[PDB]
């Protein structure tokens, strides 16, 4: 799974 | 009620991991109308985040529940019906903040920084509505997504330095937004990199405030890289 | 829904963590008043051991900040109404034991099970009951124990889980509530003692959740035999 | 440290 910010 | 009063209890609500407490709170002070504080932008943020977040999960645990019971009908239906009533709950949620946005976020932001955050997150919230969004994957709410991505991107480049943390957090989900959302792997890639890359050339910027999220952020590009680009 | 239905939708709601959905089907599978499977009982007590055990962990973190002028008041206000969740989730435990589970419990070890979770919940009132730390309703918690853990000594093996879950929780009961450590530690040993001289009566579908319950009480005699 | 009880 891709990251993304905030988590 | 008072203001200083309803973030105290935000505050007390996120201490106890009551994400719904905390949220109704700052929807509350948003609703008196007031510019938020950065305080209270980063507790309204924190409280939606959460409660949209265990959607989310919940919803990707029944959707893979739904897609390992193929040829077993009474539990893959069931697995349906489930997925279904948590979309709803998701997409209630979504559009709560949404209208947030749209009705005193962005009217009041006022400052590039404000009016970045803001942008990022209608393109955020509209990107959970299109994970879901009836076509089973995306639909038209894409476009919503989309644009306010591209108009955050445009500001932020003009008004801030590569190695800050809104900017450098709005091209890390711009880029997770072309790679899941457009399927649009190579586009994902060039934008994260060159975030990554023009960040990285300006270490020197880097702030004794910001320095943790900007190091964090820069390495989340870099992991997406590696993700993404999973071959060799 | 159906009976078997709720049930399937129960274990759904467990994968999807969501334990409110997961109680209210347990709790309409009860209600319908037919005895519980196995199965049923422990998707029962997992369901409200989360929904109970979000407000005990709330209530923790709320009482301490309450506790370390001119605020408090606002942090007092807050633990009072996690308070009312949490009594609230254990009257409704309680009043589902007393008119459908106990009454009807037509097998020792279903009996043993409904007066441990008994049990258990009077403890939780007795966390926050009335003095912020302990009423005569811990009475009702202790008798409930007490009368689980002699039918258990009765009729089960002393590696059953359910005798062993049993011990364990009568004897966080005796350390926290009674504030007697002896008797904690007394009853947690030869619960392990009695349990470790006979592993060859552990069964393959036991033998996990056993020496688990074996383990914790364990941690607990080391954690109680501690030094400052 | 917090008692251990069972299910947790």
């Amino acid at each position: 799974r891709s990251h993304s910010y905030p988590a | 009620m008072d203001k200083n009063e309803l973030v105290q209890k935000a505050k007390l609500a996120e201490q106890a991991e009551r994400y719904d407490d905390m949220a109704a709170c700052m929807k509350s002070v948003t609703e008196q109308g007031a510019e938020l504080s950065n305080e209270e932008r980063n507790l309204l943020s924190v409280a939606y985040k959460n409660v949209v977040g265990a959607r989310r999960s919940s919803w990707r645990v029944v959707s893979s529940i739904e897609q390992k019971t193929e040829g077993a009908e009474k539990k893959q239906q069931m697995a349906r019906e489930y997925r279904e009533k948590i979309e709803t709950e998701l997409r209630d949620i979504c559009n709560d903040v949404l209208s947030l946005l749209e009705k005193f976020l962005i009217p009041n932001a006022s400052q590039a920084e404000s009016k970045v955050f803001y942008l990022k997150m209608k393109g955020d919230y509209y990107r959970y509505l299109a994970e879901v969004a009836a076509g089973d994957d995306k639909k038209g709410i894409v476009d919503q997504s989309q644009q306010a991505y591209q108009e955050a991107f445009e500001i932020s480049k003009k008004e801030m330095q590569p190695t800050h943390p809104i900017r450098l957090g709005l091209a890390l989900n711009f880029s997770v937004f072309y790679y899941e959302i457009l399927n649009s792997p190579e586009k994902a890639c060039s934008l994260a990199k060159t975030a990554f890359d023009e960040a990285i050339a300006e270490l020197d910027t880097l702030s004794e405030e910001s320095y943790k999220d900007s190091t964090l952020i820069m390495q989340l590009l870099r992991d997406n890289l590696t993700l993404w680009t999973s071959d060799t």
